[PDB]
């Protein structure tokens, strides 16, 4: 009676979720009502909505990327309202992700890398990353470690030129988590192997195709193998993610000790490109990023040179730059300039396609 | 006589495999070289050191694995007791290998294949290979209270940087290794954590070509503010053990 009526009601609401924007808002409001009213009913609701979101990311994303994002940040504060039982369900769900990853790694026979690399796993990692990011700043906090574990496992399963975009997307998710929390996630490594790929090292191939959108790609077209367009695209992705990572950690006391390895690695790559590849745009972009890194390292060194770090007292250390904000630094200036340029390019192409559709109509 | 002949055949195979550079034989052949060079003559032992040297050079011009393998073989060979006593009379110097390790720590930090893996040489993991390298250099089994403090400090700071930019299990490995080095040496390195003991006789040079060229006492360890917030709880526990020992020094 009671439980059955509740489960068919939520099944109808999950179908509404599976369905446009007005339905999104109404079904989410109903879900909000359900979770607020609610213990066992609450865990059932969150579980069912969990598989509902799983299916919603199971279907596709070519234009419903908007819908998937909205579904995700709507689903987040359900688990924010639930906490404890939500924490247990997160534990078991990350466990099942981990067991999938592990048994695929064990029996990598046939397409285990395929039943791992999909949209479901990517969007699931994004879902818990954003949930924890929004709701950790408790009991759900000490769960980031397994999430980072499975994410890095997904990174190093099979990092090929075909599978570049997926690790770009999940490094985006990891950077979101790092921005929200105060946890350090080493991703400069992965960005440096993407740099030390053979795809961008070899000279490009002249072709004329459409710049691929890094918001709906889980593979690469067989045409996009040596294409200069794909070369450039992974170029701005590397540049952008490196920028977010280093501006994300652009205020800590130990920046020079944290960046020079990457700085000299990128120097070595720039020499190897100019002793190979011929992409002047990428060369100039990476070089100018190198000068920003040198400048901010000098800045933090100068502002650190007169502070005390005694082993029994870290006072200026625990009050180093609490009154500084992330646009005062040279990376702050560069990254705001880059968000302005990136957004104006986004608008350029978005309108361009809209008037193209209008002309075709 | 039979021993001499069998050494002849075994070491002939060893060096011709080395010149063939068969990638899957390196670990075993280097293990054999390390464990029989003490019975091989002294002049041939020095020839083995310079053969290790120019193999490292050829790798300079996978590659990290080969470099670390030759490095660990060099340390094992010179940490053998007979070669230990032969040292000065035989003119056996490790400075080139020390400089190679110091200049390659950064690439070892930023390369991906670190953790894709009773033996003393043929170890499948570059992490444990680097661990043996650093144990040999920082805590050699002999004359533990004679290690140059400048080398100690430079390796300590570069190891902290590696810890910031290395995968998690390797991170905890070097955290424990630095726990060991601060337990053993202590006062020799404490200036690298105390700022009022910082030397003001120059500026720290990160990209040095030599360990003494890198002036290590002009800078202090600042890596705690990153390692305390590194995502791995085990890394955080290793770090807090580090500062606990530093404070209890």
């Amino acid at each position: 009676s009671f439980r059955k009526l509740l489960k068919m009601l939520i099944k109808t609401v999950v179908a509404f979720w599976s369905q446009t924007d007005s339905t999104r808002i109404t079904a989410f409001l109903v879900i909000r009502r359900l979770v607020v009213i609610g213990k066992a009913v609450r865990e059932t609701v969150l579980k069912a909505s969990y598989q509902g979101l799983v299916q919603g990311c199971r279907v596709t994303n070519a234009n419903t990327l908007s819908g998937i994002n909205l579904m995700k940040n709507s689903a987040a504060e359900l688990w924010g309202l639930d906490q404890n039982l939500g924490y247990t369900t997160a534990f078991t769900s990350i466990r099942q992700l981990a067991i999938h990853l592990r048994n695929s790694i064990i029996n990598n026979k046939n397409q285990a890398y395929r039943n791992v690399y999909n949209w479901q796993y990517v969007h699931s990692l994004d879902f818990w990353s954003c949930v924890l990011s929004e709701h950790c700043s408790s009991p759900l906090r000490p769960l980031i470690y397994p999430l980072v574990q499975v994410t890095l496992g997904a990174m190093r399963l099979i990092p090929t030129a075909i599978y570049f975009p997926l690790r770009f997307h999940l490094i985006r998710s990891l950077l979101r988590l790092s921005r929200a929390t105060d946890t350090y996630i080493p991703l400069a490594s992965a960005l440096l192997e993407v740099l030390q790929s053979a795809e961008m090292k070899k000279p490009p191939k002249s072709s004329t195709l459409k710049p691929l959108d890094f918001a709906t790609a889980y593979k690469t077209p067989k045409s996009y193998l040596r294409t200069r367009v794909y070369q450039d695209g992974v170029g701005e992705q590397v540049v952008e993610l490196l920028s977010e990572f280093f501006v994300l950690w652009s205020r800590n006391i130990a920046f020079p000790e944290f960046a020079l390895p990457t700085i000299v690695a990128l120097k070595r790559w720039m020499k190897e490109m100019r002793k190979g590849n011929k992409n002047a745009k990428l060369g100039s972009s990476l070089v100018v990023l190198v000068q920003k890194l040198e400048m901010n390292a000098k800045f933090i060194e100068e502002r650190r040179a007169k502070v005390d770090f005694a082993p029994k007292d870290r006072a200026q250390v625990d009050a180093f730059l609490k009154d500084l904000e992330w646009e005062k630094t040279p990376l702050g200036a560069y990254v705001v300039a880059q968000r302005k340029l990136r957004e104006e390019r986004k608008r350029l192409m978005e309108e361009a396609r809209r008037e193209e559709e209008r002309k075709r109509r | 006589r039979i021993q001499s002949e069998i050494l002849k055949m075994v070491f002939a195979t060893y060096f011709r495999i080395l010149k063939a550079r068969v990638p899957h034989l390196m670990g075993a052949v280097l293990e054999g070289l390390a464990k029989y060079a003490h019975l091989i003559n002294q002049d041939f032992f020095g020839d083995l050191l310079e053969a290790l040297k120019d193999l490292i050079r050829d790798t300079d011009r996978d590659t990290s694995r080969e470099s670390l393998l030759c490095t660990v073989t060099a340390f094992a060979l010179l940490e053998g007791q007979d070669a230990h006593n032969a040292r000065s009379d035989l003119h056996l110097d490790l400075s080139f290998f020390i400089t190679n390790l110091y200049r390659s720590l950064l690439s070892l930090s930023l390369n991906p294949d670190l953790e894709l893996g009773n033996n003393k040489i043929n170890l499948q993991t570059t992490t444990v290979l680097l661990l043996r390298c650093l144990t040999s250099v920082l805590l050699p089994p002999w004359n533990i209270r004679s290690v140059p403090p400048i080398r100690l400090a430079a390796f300590c700071k570069q190891l902290m940087t590696l810890a910031l930019q290395v995968p998690e299990k390797s991170s905890q490995a070097i955290l424990g290794l630095l726990q060991d080095v601060v337990h053993t040496h202590g006062r020799k390195v404490a200036a690298l954590w105390n700022t009022e003991e910082r030397k003001g006789d120059g500026t720290y040079k990160p990209l040095s070509e030599t360990v003494e060229g890198s002036n290590p006492f002009t800078t202090t360890i600042w890596e705690g503010e990153l390692l305390r917030k590194h995502y791995c709880p085990k890394v955080r526990e290793g770090l807090k053990a580090m500062e606990k020992e530093l404070r209890s020094i």
